[PDB]
């Protein structure tokens, strides 16, 4: 997992990500890591970009995800990988 | 494993 | 708040719950309450059934979860409520 | 708060 202290960091997503993150009903324009981590999870499961048989597979080669990562796809279990892609999207507060 | 899980066990 | 003990509790879904959680990728008949809990939550952003604006806010009377629940809508926050309205849809394993 | 948070804290 992310570490506690990781996800306790206030952080402003950048146009895309936060396009991203409003789609799903997010309202601020500043979030904890933590709460970037829970609409994008929640956000993964409402565009069904999930493997139905290998759930772990996101597949976003037709999605607003794959641009904002610029991966046709990628594994929820390569954990530092999805740390430093959605760190290219954000600034630190 | 569902992605719920997947994700739950990245945060 | 479903204690540590009651996470790892191992049960049966009965066919509505068992219905839905297998729409949604589930692949077996015996699950821990825990992956019960991950999967319905899966189905529900999967479905998009919870109110974008205030998202503790779930809509099912349309719905196959409101069948199984017996209810229109539920807020998320109704902790014992959900517990209950899950436990009627399965049986716990040597119960 | 997101849906995945309620029912984080729900889990």
């Amino acid at each position: 997992q992310i570490p506690a202290s990781e996800q306790e960091t206030l952080v402003r997503p950048k146009p895309l990500l936060l396009k991203l993150l409003k789609s799903v009903g997010a309202q601020k324009d500043t979030y904890t890591m933590k709460e970037v981590l829970f609409y994008l999870g929640q956000y993964i499961a409402t565009k069904r970009l999930y493997d139905e048989k290998q759930q772990h597979i996101v597949y976003c080669s037709n999605d607003l995800l794959g641009d904002l990562f610029g991966v046709p796809s990628f594994s929820v279990k390569e954990h530092r990988k999805i740390y430093t892609m959605i760190y290219r999207n954000l600034v630190v507060v | 494993t569902s992605f719920x899980e997947y994700w739950y066990l990245l945060l």
